[PDB]
């Protein structure tokens, strides 16, 4: 139950699919020793203590789902 | 980046996936990445070029 | 922490079928209680000297939802999770035009296939609207500051 | 939702509960660290699949 404008007339500009240009290694795997990642406690925080926390964490050393953007297409300006 | 989630699955008018029927969860960014926008609200194609 | 509270409409009739043991169809496709969290319910009728709330055409609410899969030979059961929504009340209008209607839709093989389908149940308007709260307090997930 | 802008690497975080979806990230907190941190609790009302 909202408002918000249309911008402008119902024609879409040209998209393309060129997957294989974004086909790219780059990996970074989470070090949880690192400390990447980790999903503090929600309202109780502690401190200079080692504690054992059950909750929603991921594993250690994931590639994941690496994704990049790019730019679209220019000649000149 | 920018995150788009919901509960319905669904192909396109072309047969290709990612239609998501209903209300869509969409968190995007704007004004260069300062404005975080996000919104659960509904989602209508459009049918031009 | 937080209070979450839901309001919906909820005659007498069924108030039996308010316990969380019940095998009604109240709570087994309509809405189930949290078990790990403390709970309130709340039945309560519209006063005669308060002109602020409407009323619904009539009650109504749902007595069958399961997937039906690509096969035509087996039936999934469905199951209400603590405050969450079960897939045939996306199928399932808020207000059902009569008892005994049925409504089905298409699911895609990527959900799991086949066909979708719910059926329904109404109660006809009282003289009085009566509605239910559900109460539901956390202690732990953010400030304590309600 | 307000960030500026910069060149420092950070972190965020999505998920969900009965009550909403929770969003954490480091940007209001965590600037020089990075760990999760509650800012945002969209009011949602199905759950993501
Ligand atoms: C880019 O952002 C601008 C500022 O955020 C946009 O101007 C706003 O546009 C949004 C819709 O896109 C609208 O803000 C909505 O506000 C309504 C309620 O406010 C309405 O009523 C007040 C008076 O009661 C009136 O002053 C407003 O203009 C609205 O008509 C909410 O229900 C929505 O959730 C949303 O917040 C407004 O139209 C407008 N608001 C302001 C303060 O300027 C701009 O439109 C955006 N760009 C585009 C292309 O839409
Ligand atoms: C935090 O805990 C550590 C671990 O015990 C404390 O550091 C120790 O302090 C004693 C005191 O002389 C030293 O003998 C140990 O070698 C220290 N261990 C380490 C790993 O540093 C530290 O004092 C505590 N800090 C606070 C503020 O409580
Ligand atoms: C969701 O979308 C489908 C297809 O557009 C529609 O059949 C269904 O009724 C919708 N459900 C809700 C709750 O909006």
């Amino acid at each position: 139950v909202d408002v918000g404008p249309d911008s402008v007339k119902s024609a879409c500009i040209e998209v393309d699919i060129q997957q294989t240009f974004f086909d790219k290694t780059w990996p970074r795997p989470i070090d949880v020793s690192k400390a990447d990642g980790i999903i503090y406690p929600q309202g109780r925080t502690y401190s200079n203590i080692t504690i054992t926390y059950q909750g929603l964490f991921p594993y250690q050393g994931d590639h994941g789902d690496m994704y990049v953007y790019s730019a679209g297409h220019a000649t000149g300006t | 980046p920018a995150f788009m989630l919901g509960s319905s699955v669904g192909n396109f008018s072309d047969g290709k996936m990612g239609r998501f029927f209903n209300h869509t969860l969409v968190l995007l960014p704007d004004g260069c990445g300062t404005l975080l926008r996000a919104f659960y609200c509904i989602l209508e194609p459009r049918s031009g070029n | 922490s937080s209070l979450i509270l839901d309001y919906f409409s909820y005659p007498l009739s069924m108030k039996s079928d308010l316990s969380v043991s019940s095998a009604g169809p109240i709570s087994q496709f309509n809405y189930k209680q949290s078990f790990s969290n403390p709970t309130c319910l709340i039945l309560a009728t519209v006063p005669h000297n308060l002109t602020t709330i409407t009323k619904p055409l009539k009650y109504s609410y749902i007595n069958k939802c399961s997937r039906l899969l690509s096969d035509d030979r087996t039936e999934v059961p469905q199951l209400v999770n603590a405050n969450q929504y079960s897939p045939c009340v996306s199928i399932v209008p808020s207000t059902v035009w009569e008892d005994g209607d049925y409504y089905r839709k298409q699911l895609s093989p990527l959900e799991g296939g086949g066909w979708l389908v719910a059926s329904g149940s109404t109660v006809a308007m009282t003289e009085q609207l009566q509605m239910g709260f559900g109460i539901t307090v956390q202690y732990g997930t953010d400030t304590n500051s309600v | 939702y307000n960030i500026t802008e910069d060149e420092i690497l950070e972190w965020f975080g999505i998920t969900q509960t009965a009550q909403g979806v929770h969003l954490f990230s480091s940007r209001y907190v965590d600037l020089y660290g990075g760990n999760m941190f509650q800012f945002a609790t969209l009011p949602v009302y199905d759950t993501i699949k």
